[PDB]
């Protein structure tokens, strides 16, 4: 059998490729359905439940959304740093000034050091644009759409020579209650698609994942899409003999039935590459009605992005490749010895959105009126799950454990998945006490 | 394509193409940042997207394409010849594909409650 032959002849099976936290063996296991498991949807009104509202947009509403974004972030930054007042962009001033705006490029290409512009807010600058000169700036990190506060010289009123870049400030963490400290140790498994090789329809990696889930019996399993990839060669050439919907239900039934004996809860997160679903961000939950009474207690459908409380632990779930988009259009002063991923993650956490980049990638549909109400970070998450096409990693940035397990299938060979332990320690201590105690990125 | 957001200037000598929506608006719409006296306009409007989906629903609508025939005799002659009940069901499945996307989205819907009250 030539389909998935290279995958089926893998020898690296079961290998552990990354570990973080406290050293653990290979006998990773949960209690299954034992104990109390709390699964809650959190945040601005809860992570979208209905189908959607619209698919036509009004420019004077996008204008309002962008303006409000800038004003809110600027007001909070002004409160934190205790600055006196903001100066209009076009007003000449011989003394140093403090401007508030958002970063952008002056053309349709990639942003660089020479093409930076700053666009002001409506209240102060009435949406004016000025070039920014970064010759005299020592350390900086900039991407388009970043709401920023600069301090510099602007003598002529047509160009700003930036001299200081104020650092961003993140949101406060979640405040645990008395109940949340009484929860016991739990194990969580995380996987992201695609779940089949690029040359086959067999879905072998899915079966391997189901076998692993049955063996380990974790407490929660979070699965990201796509389940029917829109970029697959057979999908995009329309060689399939069945409707997309039927194939999707087939896959979903295979997943649900195969992990019935485990007793582990299942969470399904949609993707923008799901062919049968709506290709607009943010996405509503999947549609599935063929569930018995038993299965309604173990299967839960959430949106994208989502904020999920698992036993008093906050998880930030997003399927979009934000790391691969932000990193492709981000400029920085230091390139020799610096961590790109940590820097991008710091931008994500301090910008207070699930997608800070504006304008988005070329193939990325965003509805801003719903993006404003359904895609904001409520608090700084305890664990942030960010699947991406880059190499797998687990990093502790700003008190948040950011995990990238990668895709379950990469080209014609298998990928990786991730497992975590969670247990919240005692209330008092040295301020931050991460409820996540051990992470491991493992081969499939 | 519609959600890409490409804006193009209205002046024939400027024709500035951009994906970034300026926050400076004139009376008609966004104000062009290259020539400061003009308005940007969508390259692919919502009316073009709406008309495109209405076209797909129209090339598979055998129900409306039969009442459009002039004589009642010809409509009977081919309804019994090609348009079997099995054939009519096939066109209904292709028609409903374009109708799902048109159902609740794109404001082909008009809300009278907001319009009058
Ligand atoms: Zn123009």
């Amino acid at each position: 059998a030539t389909p998935s032959q290279k995958y089926n002849s893998r020898s690296n099976r079961g290998e552990v490729v990354t570990s973080f936290g406290l050293a653990q063996g290979v006998s990773w296991s949960g209690r299954g359905g034992a104990g109390n498991i709390s699964l809650k949807v959190l945040g601005c009104p809860e992570a979208l439940t209905g189908s959607y509202k619209s698919m036509f947009q009004k420019l004077p509403d996008i204008r309002e959304v962008l303006t409000c974004k800038i004003e809110e972030l600027g007001s909070e930054l002004k409160e934190h740093y205790k600055i006196e007042a903001f100066t209009p962009l076009l007003a000449p001033a011989q003394e140093p000034v403090t401007l508030l705006g958002q970063i952008g490029c002056d053309s349709n290409g990639k942003l660089n050091n020479k093409s930076v512009i700053l666009e002001g807010d409506r209240e102060h600058s009435s949406g004016a644009q000025i070039p920014v000169d970064l010759s005299e700036l020592k350390e900086y990190s900039l991407f388009p759409g970043q709401v920023v506060i600069m301090e510099g010289i602007n003598t002529t009123g047509r160009k700003l020579v930036a001299t200081k870049l104020y650092e961003g400030v993140p949101l406060p963490f979640y405040q645990p209650t008395e109940e949340d400290a009484d929860f016991e140790q739990s194990m969580v498994l995380v996987a992201c698609g695609p779940y089949t090789t690029s040359d086959s329809i067999t879905y072998d990696p899915l079966l391997d994942l189901i076998a692993v889930i049955n063996h380990d019996r974790p407490d929660v399993c979070i699965l990201f899409g796509p389940f029917l990839d829109a970029k697959h060669e057979q999908v995009e050439n329309c060689l399939l003999t069945s409707p997309f919907e039927d194939i999707f239900k087939q896959c979903l039934r295979t997943i649900i039935e195969g992990t019935r004996s485990s007793g582990s809860h299942l969470v399904f997160v949609p993707s923008l590459r799901d062919v049968h679903h709506e290709p607009v961000y943010p996405q509503p939950p999947f549609s599935y009605s063929d569930l018995s009474r038993e299965d309604k207690k173990q299967v839960q459908f959430v949106s994208e992005p989502c904020s999920l409380s698992i036993n008093g632990v906050i998880f930030g779930l997003t399927s979009t490749d934000l790391l691969f988009h932000l990193g492709a259009e981000e400029i920085s002063s230091s390139s020799g010895t610096s961590d790109r991923f940590s820097r991008i993650l710091k931008h994500i956490l301090t910008q207070r959105s699930y997608y800070p980049l504006y304008p988005p990638q070329e193939d990325m549909a965003i509805d801003y009126e719903s993006f404003y109400v359904y895609a904001q970070l409520p608090v700084t998450p305890d664990v942030l799950i960010i699947p991406s096409e880059l190499r797998y990693f687990v990093k502790d940035v700003l008190g948040c454990v950011c995990v990238n397990p990668g895709r379950l299938t990469k080209g014609q060979v298998g990928g990786t998945f991730a497992r975590l332990y969670l247990r919240r320690p005692a209330a008092d201590g040295a301020e931050r006490q991460s409820p996540c105690i051990a992470v491991q990125v493992v081969r499939i | 394509k519609y959600y890409d957001g490409w804006l193009i200037c209205e002046e024939p000598t400027c024709r500035n193409r951009t994906r970034h929506l300026p926050l400076q608006f004139s009376r008609t719409g966004p104000l062009c940042p290259a020539c400061m006296k003009a308005t940007l306009q969508p390259e692919y409007s919502d009316k073009s997207l709406y008309t495109q989906l209405c076209f797909y629903r129209y090339i598979f609508d055998a129900e409306c394409a039969l009442e459009k025939l002039t004589t009642d005799h010809e409509k009977d002659k081919l309804k019994k010849q090609f348009f079997t009940p099995k054939v009519l069901q096939d066109y209904r499945k292709l028609k409903n594909t374009a109708e799902q996307f048109l159902s609740r989205s794109g404001y082909s819907e008009v809300n009278l409650s907001k319009l009058f009250a």
